[PDB]
């Protein structure tokens, strides 16, 4: 029962990390906390 | 992306189990320590995991499964293993006594001993669930706990948790070679169970996976490593689409609809195309038609029926890897053209395609060669009441002398209830040679 | 003024609609940060019709993407043109439809209808006199079909007066995706006959032999086989937003397409489809523009116009154009060809010009026909229903969810009906 | 297209925090200009320019080695910002390093260089760990709790394990680097109910205490050793508007600014100032020239000062405009003389030594038009408001205010050589006529047939006519003597500049269709049409007075040479990043200078008589 | 020189206060110190309204801190805004009202009101002509519930014609802190209906609500909760500070919108809310912020507004805007909506403009309502006070400090009548 995983250290194949499932929708539409859009532009807010 | 747990129950269960979340995290990154070498700042987080993972705050992922067995020997080598660190010790529920190749054993004497600890664990792993899609229950038909504390598992996950698409990876035993003496008993004493709340029972046997691995992939003498190595690429496909991205995105509610036509007829098959060693894979172009006829053909099964002698009614077909729409629709166009494959006059529409796009992963040390366009087909034909019927003869032969029962009887179950699952295979048996016969 | 929202439901609609929105962009000028950096003030003075505005020149799509799992979501905003939609109309549930028709309607659509029908009823009242809703989706499965046509119905009452079109993807003939795609299909257009003005047809094995025996690709993904619906999508709406020498909106095209009210299941066609190696060996004239069109292999639906009737006739042709030609050839298609046109219109031409082209391409066309070969496309969801219907497969996955035996009859009723409409005409 | 020379720069971008720095061989002065970071010599006037980056760069991050220099620009939200890497022996790009979406706020260096923590975003604020000599990214965490808020700045130690962050919001976390897992651990420090918002970070020599400058007016010292307080600021007669910058020394001092200019020398126990000397403009940077004893102080109205520690005696060094500049024009003759024009100021120079001689501030205002009288008495300024105001060439006063003379702004604006006249344009596409009496400023004539907006008035060399440039895609030669039109020059590009060819029969027009092309002043036909950048548009042209040579800058942001007979190019740039506005060739036909969409003012010499 | 004493009591009422002390030191552009560096003179001209003068022109809040407990009062003196307070207007007791409106009005609250009212009476006498008061009380706890309602009829009794303003943070039924909040909120009512001319209810739970669907924050902690509610405070105040096309001080909009004697209790709301997320894709015109007024989600008094009629609403514009489209849009709502509003009184929505807008944004507005619905929000407390006077719990603590249970009666039978006035006017 060893036999599943001892050659893990010894990788055949490099990871091909492309086409995965990174959710976007509930990262970039949902902020934290600051209520931004009613507060100053203040200290730093250097624009394109 | 969506969740689903993972109950492993039985010495079968947890060791396809081992094979499974071997392969599990390495597709997703996550080391057996249980922590992945790149961060979710670091690569624009790829919550790929969450369908069978989750996050502790310091990057520990944690297998959202449950090893049970009631006999500590196959699973302390768990926490005693490589992927120790990994799972979780409450996770990993065992108990004293052996279940000792006995359905009564597991589902009335022994198997109420664990019965509140494991359902207290589902909850906590379904509550921190937000999506919950379906139970990924593995067990073997012909033994102890995976023939009877599975059983209890059933009826209390349908009251506790209702609709949430109890589905069962399963093994059913074989025609000719087996592993037990009282097997045919604990397999049809606990497909009530399977009849009822269960959805889909995903079906396999032993014998037709050593077939594979001695012809396709070269090996002679195989072991039983080799032989759950094949089910657990069978899941990634069928949880592929949770977790990666692809053409067609199949949900797991989707398998269901696409697959069940009627409520008693819930029982797939499962079927790996391009399963060929490395030696014998610099020899096969294996494009996308090879593939799709391999599914379709006899020595490529996995579970010893064949479906010429049988009507298919329903087929989902699920494409992994570099697969391009139009070389699978003229491959859906030739095979639905061929006469040995028949399907049946309620079914005019074929099969249900899934497309994919991550390559299979493929384990160090495993036997499968890598290819970048893998198939892994859940049929659905009338082929599988032949596998019902090998079993049927086998325990009316030894039942009808009533052997081997003063060890069932006496151990907290009556016996009406082997009359009861007499009654309740005839059943089934008629109503799969009832859908399959064509009106006119 | 003339406005239209864009509602796209389904997989497969937000993935169109993602390739309807770049070609707008591209020809209307949106960068993915939603500005314009384009050449022309040709190019903006009907930006509107598409695109409602936000400071700093900050053009934002109009249009609602509604789908009840959180997955294709995630598709349309990783995309290229994904960073311009509002993040408000970004309307998903919890649950996926299963591709079950009442999973779509009934029982978690129902939870949704009154979500994502407030944001319709917010861009609807921004718009002073808004023509009607252009809805992109599949017959085949699910929350395209089932939550879609909903919307469809609830929107009918809402707003009586305006243009409903749905572009569809309605099922394909040999190829299948879905074994539950005849009943889905079924009970769509039960409700789509009655509460549409315009029902574009767009199949899947009909674009499947476009990009193969006219455009020679020979490895097509999806992408290229919404850029064909996508091209078609601008094609209808062009003298719309771009001035014309003769001028056609929705409406005119709906008024000239539709002689009995029932009858509007069209067939979309773009014209100049050139392959790659056999693109210089080809004179971009307006005889074979009107030729390529009518031909019966670019026909982005799979109904053959040779088994047929063909009533009525769009062109929605664009670029510089003389006349002369767009009523000699609609004529030599009509006089030369007096067989597949009813002789009871005398005659069947809506071509129409406008003067800017697609971007590249100086010459181009949008085929929509109302022809009688629609009965073929709803025969065979009539036969493989019925087959099905015959003895119950799959209802206990479409009655649980609460639904009756009643309403497929009354579904396949609204099938046969509407198929010997087209047969009535037929002769 | 040889290259002229780029002499002289006027530039510095004041508004991001920690900004001008010197690098440790006490010979170069190094600060941000837009998406450029220049290299200013120290005692000399050679200066070389770092290219690279898209959008405009906020941090600047240079090593104790000096020998790698980053950088951080802003983008559009959903869009992943550029951490660029350099070397400050040659200048060029090394690394590019993008990982944080939206911006970046602060960058710093580990002790001895392998490591960079480039903590980026408003939007996506998540602390990194980069490697210098991987190029390549090793840990990653949010860098503030779910509970308080976002973190805008960051600091190594004396020891490479250590990254420090403090916020606008209070998250004052010392975490601490653990490589072979790849993982950062933080740790809260506790300040008792001392919730504040901080700007500022500076530690000791001999890796004591951290010190922080609040928005309170407040140097917070803590202990990274034990993640503590250990004393708060000055207890009475607080500091301004918050301390934006701080800078401790290698004794137990420490130099603390102001958000008003208040630099002042303190010591640890009680924050008290010792010798206090009043600053222009809130103070973003305190660099030290090495051992301390000349620190340069860098401010948000963008002014270098230099003071040496053992009298705190200034001297301003470098003058810039803090916003966006509009419009230079040259005096008559002369050309000695600017008219640096920008969003809340007025300002002259002097060509041959930079050095402004008159700053002229209307408040919170922005002047989109500037212009000088013949006679030399009189600056014409175009303002926001819609007020003509007309300044004195010395002193600066008021003579005259033209009170509602537009609606939407007065954009563009010429005066006549006679000195009676002020052609004026409008945003919301007007052309006004008025009279300058010695005691009047009347209106004459309201000319509208513009629809969007006027963009650039043009006079000719004896007052008969004048061109307006305007967005809509129109330029009208107006007939000047008699009040009316005399053409109709329609094209499909927003125009932005136009200029008249001396011996006027044609006029040459701008614009964003980058199609700079002549066109005639009788018919109104096309000429010519050049390509103008391949790039973007085109904003302002000048034609020099013999009528053989005109300039052209655009939003590419370069310089480009153009004789008029053969639309041939002698294209020059490597100048300013930052969308070129105006330019104006000098009347000696000796400097070509341009400005741009962030402040800064470039020379170049002229070639070609 | 019609200034406003600004009280605040309890742990809520100092956290919201302390909250708005830095919205209006940031629009009249006072450092963190006092010192005045706000650029536009339009500022420094109404500085009196809200502050006073010191030596050195270091600007000082016109505000009484009063607590039972030095818990918060350490936390709003040790806080970004916290040195601008005066070190002796933190007058405070030590004991603390374990919640209890016996602990407020009939003990250790009443040995606190003889020193606090001092400090009212010495700041309302360095006005010139004080306009009114106001005071930031949770309606459901100690010092909120009952100290702030004992200072209210005592400055009543001295001050009967300047009017009394009242912020309150009534105990919302879902998200609920203490259990005797009902107990609470019933007395103290009673004590809101006759002596105050405004009572605003800001609850908890729209707050979260607005901070989940409109502000999209993942984790709203009690800082930006508090921020919604001082915008609201900075709305009706706003034309008493800065000039305006057409000004309306803190009674014009009591005699505009105070129908009946009692009539008073008002839900606030605030117009430009958008996520940071949506922010730029989104314009920011008068015809949208009418929509965002009025509406469900903006309702920061959490009562569902279409199951009820409004009385009077106003709402008090900031920004540059032209009186046309706003009028037009007070006349829209009530042509569309005229089953919303009463009909026996013609005209039910007031308008005001006051040039300048918040800091940041160029544009923004205020919604304050007399629904009468508002009876909703009182129903449930009288729910939850008789299915907990019935069987005498939780009030041998009320009983213990000297409180017969007569006072209770009364205090329901009061409020009952409360939701009875605004029931008889629906129609
Ligand atoms: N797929 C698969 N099946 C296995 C494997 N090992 C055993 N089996 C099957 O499982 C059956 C017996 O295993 P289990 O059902 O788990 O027996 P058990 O749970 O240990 O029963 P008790 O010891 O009485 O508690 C055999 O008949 C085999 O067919 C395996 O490694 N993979
Ligand atoms: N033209 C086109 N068809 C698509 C696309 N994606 C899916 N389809 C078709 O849609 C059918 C299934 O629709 P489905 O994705 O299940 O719709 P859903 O109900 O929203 O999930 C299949 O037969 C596909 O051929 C696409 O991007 N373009
Ligand atoms: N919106 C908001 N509500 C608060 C805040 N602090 C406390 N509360 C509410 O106040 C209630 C408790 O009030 P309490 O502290 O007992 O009042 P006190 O006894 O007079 O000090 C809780 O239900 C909270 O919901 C705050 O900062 N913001
Ligand atoms: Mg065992």
């Amino acid at each position: 029962s060893s036999v599943y995983g001892r050659r893990i250290d010894q990788p055949v194949e490099p990871l091909n990390r492309d086409h995965g499932r990174a959710g976007h929708v509930k990262a970039d539409f949902y902020r934290k906390n600051d209520i931004t859009s009613i507060k100053a532009p203040g200290f730093g807010h250097i624009s394109p | 992306m969506r969740e689903c747990i993972s109950v492993h129950v039985g010495q079968a269960g947890v060791q396809i189990g081992n094979a499974c979340w071997e392969l599990y995290c390495l597709e997703h990154g996550i080391q057996p320590d249980g922590q992945m070498p790149s961060d979710k700042t670091i690569g624009g987080g790829d919550d790929s995991f969450n369908t069978f993972f989750s996050e502790t705050g310091a990057g520990k992922h944690v297998p959202r499964a449950v090893f049970v067995d009631l006999e500590p020997t196959v699973i302390d080598e768990v926490r005693t293993g490589t992927y120790r660190q990994l799972f979780h010790p409450e996770q990993l529920i065992t108990g004293k006594e052996d279940a000792a190749n006995n359905y009564a054993r597991g589902h009335y004497t022994i198997g109420k001993e664990l019965i509140d600890l494991v359902l207290d664990r589902i909850r906590k792993l379904a509550d921190q669930c937000t999506g919950l899609q379906g139970f990924l229950i593995f067990h073997s038909f012909g033994g102890g706990t995976g023939s009877g504390f599975t059983s209890l598992l059933m009826e209390r996950l349908s009251v506790d948790y209702g609709k949430k698409s109890k589905l069962e990876f399963s093994i059913y035993p074989a025609p000719q070679v087996s592993t037990a003496v009282v097997e045919p008993y604990n397999s049809i004493l606990t497909t009530h169970t399977t009849l009822e709340h269960s959805d889909c029972a995903f079906m396999v046997d032993n014998e037709a996976i050593y077939d594979i691995c001695r012809r396709n992939l070269d090996i002679e003498r195989p072991t039983y490593t080799n032989l759950n190595r094949l089910i657990g690429q069978i899941v990634s496909s069928i949880t592929a689409s949770l977790r990666f991205d692809g053409a067609l995105n199949v949900d797991l509610t989707e398998f269901q609809t696409n697959l069940v036509p009627y409520p008693r007829i819930h029982f797939p098959l499962a079927t790996y195309a391009p399963v060929i060693s490395a030696e014998k894979a610099y020899h096969e172009q294996l494009s996308v038609a090879e593939i799709t006829n391999a599914c379709f053909e006899p020595a490529n099964q996995m579970v010893k029926c064949d479906p010429r002698h049988g009507k298919y009614m329903a087929c989902c077909l699920l494409y992994r890897g570099d697969v391009v729409p139009k070389d699978v629709n003229a491959a859906i166009a030739t095979i639905k053209t061929k006469r040995t494959i028949q399907f049946v006059d309620w079914c005019p529409t074929g099969f249900k395609v899934g497309i994919n796009y991550q390559p299979p992963t493929v384990v160090p040390g495993g036997d499968l060669a890598k290819v970048q366009r893998a198939v892994c087909m859940l049929s659905n034909t009338t082929a599988i009441a032949e596998a019902w019927a090998r079993l049927d003869h086998k325990f009316d032969l030894m039942y009808a002398k009533r052997a081997f029962v003063h060890w069932y009887v006496g151990e907290g179950m009556e016996e009406g209830e082997f009359s009861e699952a007499r009654e309740d295979m005839a059943a089934l048996e008629k109503d799969y040679e009832e859908v399959g016969m064509d009106s006119v | 003024m003339r406005e239209i929202v864009h509602l796209q439901a389904g997989q497969c609609g937000n993935q169109i609609g993602a390739k309807f929105w770049e070609v707008i962009s591209d020809e209307h000028g949106i960068d993915p940060t939603g500005t314009y950096h384009g050449d022309s003030d040709l190019q903006l003075e009907r930006i509107n019709v598409y695109y409602n505005e936000a400071t700093g020149g900050k053009y934002v799509p109009r249009a609602v993407l509604v789908d009840l799992e959180p997955g294709t979501m995630d598709s349309v905003r990783s995309g290229p043109f994904g960073q311009i939609f509002r993040p408000d109309n970004f309307v998903f549930g919890q649950s996926g439809a299963g591709n079950n028709w009442a999973k779509g309607h009934y029982t978690e659509g129902a939870e949704l209808v009154d979500s994502v029908l407030d944001v319709v009823r917010k861009e609807a009242e921004s718009c002073d006199c808004l023509q009607g809703f252009q809805l992109t989706h599949s017959l085949g499965g699910g929350t395209g079909s089932g939550m879609g046509t909903l919307l469809i119905s609830k929107i009918r009452e809402e707003y009586p007066d305006r243009i409903m079109n749905t572009f569809s993807v309605v099922p394909s003939p040999k190829v299948s995706d879905t074994v539950v795609e005849p009943y889905n299909a079924t009970l769509s257009v039960h409700q789509l006959v009655e509460n549409t003005d315009e029902t574009y047809c767009i199949d899947n094995e009909a674009l499947y032999d476009i990009c193969f025996r006219t455009l020679k690709l020979t490895t097509p993904t999806y992408g290229d086989l919404n850029h064909l619906v996508s091209a078609t999508m601008s094609g209808v709406t062009t003298c719309l937003r771009f001035p014309g020498q003769l001028n056609a909106d929705l409406r005119k095209l709906a008024v000239n397409m539709v002689p009995f009210p029932r009858l509007h299941f069209f067939m979309p066609g773009f014209a100049p489809l050139t392959s790659r190696g056999s693109q210089q060996y080809r004179a971009l004239t307006v005889p074979e523009l009107t030729q390529q069109m009518f031909d019966a292999k670019n026909m982005m639906a799979a109904c053959d116009p040779r088994h047929g009737r063909y009533l009525t006739v769009a062109a929605v042709f664009r670029g510089r154009m003389s006349m002369k030609e767009v009523d000699e050839q609609m004529l030599n298609v009509q006089n030369k060809n007096s067989s597949y046109f009813v002789e009871w219109i005398p005659n069947n031409v809506k071509t129409a010009v406008c003067d800017i082209p697609p971007r590249g391409l100086k010459m181009s066309a949008t085929f929509i026909g109302n022809s009688t070969a629609i009965q073929e496309l709803f025969k065979r969801i009539s036969e493989q229903f019925t087959a099905m219907f015959r003895r119950k497969a799959f209802l206990h996955w479409y009655t649980g969810e609460g639904m009756d035996e009643m309403e497929f009859t009354e579904a396949e009723s609204n099938m046969n009906d509407l198929v010997s409409e087209y047969q009535q005409y037929q002769d | 297209a040889v290259e002229l020379e780029l002499e002289a720069v006027i530039g510095f971008n004041g508004h991001v925090p920690t900004g001008l720095k010197c690098h440790p061989d006490q010979e170069h002065l190094v600060y941000p200009l837009g998406c450029t970071i220049l290299i200013q010599a120290i005692n000399t006037q050679e200066q070389n320019f770092l290219h690279g980056h898209g959008n405009n760069v906020s941090c600047v991050a240079i090593s104790k080695s000096g020998l790698y220099i980053a950088s951080g620009q802003v983008t559009f939200m959903g869009f992943k910002a550029d951490i660029i890497l350099w070397d400050y022996k040659k200048r060029e790009l090394m690394a590019r390093l993008s990982l944080h979406k939206g911006k970046i706020e602060a960058l710093a260096f580990s002790p001895n260089d392998m490591y960079l923590v480039s903590l980026g975003g408003p939007d996506d604020g998540s602390v990194v760990v980069w490697s210098i000599a991987k190029r390549e990214a090793i840990c990653g965490s949010p860098a503030a709790g779910l509970n308080v808020g976002n973190a805008t700045t960051v600091i190594f130690s004396k020891c490479r394990d250590e990254m420090f962050v403090t916020a606008g919001n209070g998250t004052i976390r010392v975490w601490e680097l653990d490589l072979p897992n790849r993982k950062i651990w933080p740790t809260e420090c506790q300040t008792g109910q001392m919730k504040r918002i901080v700007m500022s970070i500076s530690m000791a020599n001999d890796d004591s205490f951290f010190y922080l400058g609040t928005t309170t007016g407040d140097i917070l010292k803590m202990n990274p050793r034990t993640k503590l307080l250990a004393d708060t600021g000055p207890a009475k007669d607080k500091f301004s508007l918050g301390v934006s910058a701080i800078c401790c020394l290698k004794m137990g001092g420490l130099l603390v600014g102001s958000g008003d200019g208040l630099l002042v020398f303190c010591k640890s126990p009680s924050y008290k100032p010792i010798k206090k000397i009043q600053l222009q403009g809130g103070i973003t940077s305190i660099t030290l020239r090495g051992e301390g004893h000349q620190f340069f102080v860098g401010t948000e109205e963008s002014h270098i000062y230099r003071v040496n520690f053992t009298n705190f005696k200034e001297t301003l060094i470098t003058t810039c405009h803090f916003e966006s500049v509009e419009d230079i024009v040259f005096p008559f003759g002369t050309a000695e003389l600017f008219a640096t024009c920008a969003k809340k100021d007025i300002r002259v120079w002097h060509t041959l030594t930079n050095r402004e001689l008159l700053r002229i501030t209307v408040p919170n205002m922005t002047c989109h038009g500037i212009d000088f009288m013949r006679d030399g008495k009189s600056i014409i300024s175009a303002w926001d408001d819609g007020r003509i105001r007309a300044f004195a060439p010395e002193t600066g006063r008021l003579m005259y205010v033209i009170n509602n003379a537009h609606r939407i702004g007065v954009t563009a604006i010429a005066t006549t050589s006679d000195c009676k006249r002020v052609i004026s344009g409008g945003g919301e596409g007007e052309v006004r006529v008025w009279h300058i009496g010695h005691q009047t400023q009347k209106l004459e004539e309201a000319l509208k047939e513009h629809k969007s907006s006027v963009s650039c008035i043009r006079v000719k060399k004896s007052n008969e006519e004048c061109v307006t440039a305007s967005t809509d895609g129109t330029c009208i030669i107006w007939d000047l003597v008699r009040l009316r039109r005399n053409q109709m020059i329609l094209a499909n590009t927003l125009f932005q500049c136009v200029c008249y060819h001396p011996e006027e029969f044609q006029i040459i027009t701008s614009g964003t269709d980058r199609k700079i092309a002549y066109w005639e002043v009788f018919d109104g036909s096309v000429i010519r049409e050049l390509d103008g950048s391949l790039s973007g548009a085109v904003n302002g042209m000048d034609i020099t007075v013999e009528g053989v040579h005109f300039v052209t800058g655009g939003n590419d942001h370069l310089v480009k040479v153009w004789d008029y007979n053969e639309g041939e190019v002698t294209h020059v740039g490597v100048g300013h990043s930052g969308n070129i506005t105006r330019i104006r060739i000098s009347p000696g036909n000796q400097y070509i200078v341009s400005v741009s969409a962030d402040g800064a003012i470039l020379r170049w010499k002229y070639p070609f008589p």
